[PDB]
């Protein structure tokens, strides 16, 4: 009964506009301090506003200037307008009740994800990573060059899950992300078992299979 | 005000006592309170006031401290209590938040099995070669992964990735890659993955030769 | 022709919490606002209408004096235009101010080891103060859409929050005396 569900985040170009919602239930907004908390890939949390249940704001000095916090008390919703986004606003944004010394930050959002990159969508292009020719063998997937986030990948159809280790994306410095997949499997299989990694990409409806052999 | 947390992660089996760290820079009395965050969720409250806990948090949880120093206690560690937690300082915006400790399964030392992948050269075909390295199943987490390329030390030029602890074997893995235009890969023959660990004696190699 | 007794305004014993603010009116007197300045023992002195050398040289039917203690970081909301816990639910100075806002580090006499919890402010409201108002209810806050019914407990919170003045704390979280002088003739000097 006691949530905040939160919307409004997506993907979007460096000095661009985006608005986020806190729809609230179980807690009245416009009687509350409100705040939002953000999250940058692999950070830590940081606090971005408040707004009072007077009314007034308070912003982080990285983002006044840009972010508007506000309040709609008909629809019981908090917003934050975000104007000029850079590349550092990248993060998952939270909505959270705050009741300072008396509590604290005790009623969080889901959390909503905003993107900010001057690149385009862009399906991978995917490279085996071929056993080697000199017990456990290892062979795998190189998914490079995509965008945006995220990339899935299963080994014979979902058939091969034992050894498989799909690694969690990085950003490369060109905008575009990479990951790869491996699995180790017996040496003596290399002969016989067929090995397809099978790449899926939904934002660009991309989807790639690979047999990788030696 | 600036929050320290210590460690930066710590290693526990279950039914561990478990202590988290946090020093405040100044002195804030008991303006302070601990939070539990699992990956893909949002922040969850454990306690505040420094040690007022949290209706419905179980009570194996316990803070203390009041000035500069604060602890977080879980008496005895139960499985569903692996996770990062944060401090943040109360009553005051810009309000500061600690570091972040992971506290993470406990488990005997195992050695990496390393492996080398050089360039398909389907991708060569495309003026870049990305060559990568495979750590598999090693513990504890930490790992040095040195590039050489002629024996030539490389830095500036490689990512790497690892994987959460595995279900099952409570053990890791990591991936690093190189990458390079073709033209400078094919300048050079050796290229060579050195990996360092805890459970290695002496360093491992793996390299190939270009071609 | 007798003093006016910012003594025993300056010099209380003991300060009145921000919330529950004290005034007292100052009537019928001469009053010596160079000595306040040429003390040298305040950190903040800053007045907003005229100048301190200069009202000196000045006379109002009355001046009111409110005192209070507050936390050293929120010395700067007791000033016109601002927000802020306090400016907006404890003490709140008007845009057209014209008086004198006068502060100084009390942290040798209003704190203690494990915390002196005297002082007192609000910390929740529906919302702001009206200028020179002074709410002092203890009604628990309805933070949702239940009633609170006089006690405690999830979205129902009790407005006042303690203080925790510890010797140890950073200057900013010190506690710090304030007194604000109102000027609107029987008080010359
Ligand atoms: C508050 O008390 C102080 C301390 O007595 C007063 O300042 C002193 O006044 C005497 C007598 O005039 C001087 O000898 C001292 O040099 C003053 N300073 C100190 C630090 O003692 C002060 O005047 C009183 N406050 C008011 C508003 O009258």
């Amino acid at each position: 009964e006691v949530q905040l569900v939160e919307s409004g985040g997506g993907l979007i170009q460096p000095g661009g506009s985006l608005r986020l919602s806190c729809a609230a239930s179980g807690i009245t907004v416009s009687s509350n301090y409100m705040s939002w908390v953000r999250q940058a890939p692999g950070k830590g949390l940081e606090w971005v506003s408040v707004i009072y249940s007077g009314g007034s704001t308070d912003y982080a000095d990285s983002v006044k200037g840009r972010f508007t916090i506000s309040r709609d008390k008909s629809k019981n919703t908090l917003y934050l307008q975000m104007n000029s986004l850079r590349a550092e606003d990248t993060a998952v944004y939270y909505c959270a009740r705050d009741l300072g010394e008396a509590g604290g930050m005790d009623v969080w959002g889901q959390g909503t994800t905003v993107t900010v990159s001057s690149a385009s969508t862009k399906g991978p292009s995917v490279f085996p990573l071929a056993p080697s020719s000199k017990g456990t063998a290892a062979l795998g997937c190189l998914v490079k060059d995509y965008f945006p986030e995220p990339v899935t990948v299963s080994w014979n159809s979902g058939a091969l899950t034992s050894g498989v280790h799909t690694f969690p994306a990085v950003l490369q410095s060109s905008g575009l992300y990479s990951l790869s997949s491996v699995v180790t499997v017996p040496s003596s299989s290399l002969g016989t078992q067929t090995y397809i990694c099978n790449v899926n990409h939904k934002p660009s409806n991309t989807k790639v299979d690979k047999k990788v052999e030696p | 005000i600036q929050l320290t947390q210590s460690p930066s992660s710590l290693s526990a089996s279950v039914g561990d006592r478990v202590t988290i760290t946090c020093r405040a820079s100044q002195g804030i009395s008991s303006y302070l309170a601990w939070y539990q965050q699992k990956p893909g969720k949002a922040p969850k409250l454990l306690i505040y006031a420094a040690s007022t806990l949290q209706s419905g948090v179980p009570s194996r949880f316990s803070g203390s401290g009041s000035g500069t120093d604060f602890t977080l206690t879980i008496s005895s560690l139960q499985p569903e209590d692996f996770a990062t937690y944060y401090c943040q300082q109360l009553n005051s915006y810009p309000p500061a938040f600690g570091g972040g400790t992971k506290v993470e399964i406990k488990r005997t030392v195992a050695a990496p099995s390393v492996f080398i992948f050089p360039p398909s050269d389907e991708q060569l075909k495309s003026g870049t070669a990305s060559v990568v390295c495979l750590l598999n199943n090693f513990y504890p987490r930490e790992a040095k992964v040195q590039w050489k390329v002629d024996n030539a030390l490389q830095s500036g030029n490689s990512q790497e990735s690892v994987t959460e602890q595995d279900s099952k074997d409570s053990t890791y893995s990591l991936s690093s890659t190189l990458t390079l235009s073709k033209a400078d890969y094919e300048k050079h023959k050796v290229y060579a993955c050195e990996v360092t660990h805890q459970g290695l004696s002496s360093p491992v190699t793996k390299s190939f030769n270009r071609g | 022709t007798n003093l006016c007794p910012f003594g025993e305004v300056f010099n209380a014993t003991r300060f009145a919490s921000v919330y529950a603010w004290n005034r007292k009116r100052i009537s019928n007197c001469v009053a010596d606002y160079s000595v306040l300045y040429n003390s040298a023992s305040f950190s903040t002195f800053k007045c907003y209408g005229v100048s301190p050398t200069k009202l000196n040289d000045l006379c109002f039917t009355n001046v009111y004096a409110d005192s209070f203690v507050i936390r050293g970081d929120e010395v700067r909301q007791i000033a016109p235009g601002q927000t802020g816990k306090i400016a907006d639910y404890n003490y709140k100075l008007p845009d057209d101010f014209t008086g004198c806002v006068i502060a100084w580090n009390s942290n040798n006499l209003d704190s203690k080891v494990g915390g002196n919890y005297n002082y007192l402010y609000r910390l929740f409201r529906k919302s702001n103060l009206k200028p020179f108002e002074r709410d002092i209810s203890t009604e628990i806050y309805q933070a949702g859409s239940t009633p609170c019914n006089g006690v405690e407990g999830f979205n129902c919170y009790f407005p006042l929050q303690s203080y925790g003045f510890q010797p140890t704390n950073g200057v900013g979280y010190q506690p710090y005396r304030v007194v604000v002088l109102s000027f609107e003739a029987t008080v010359c000097g």
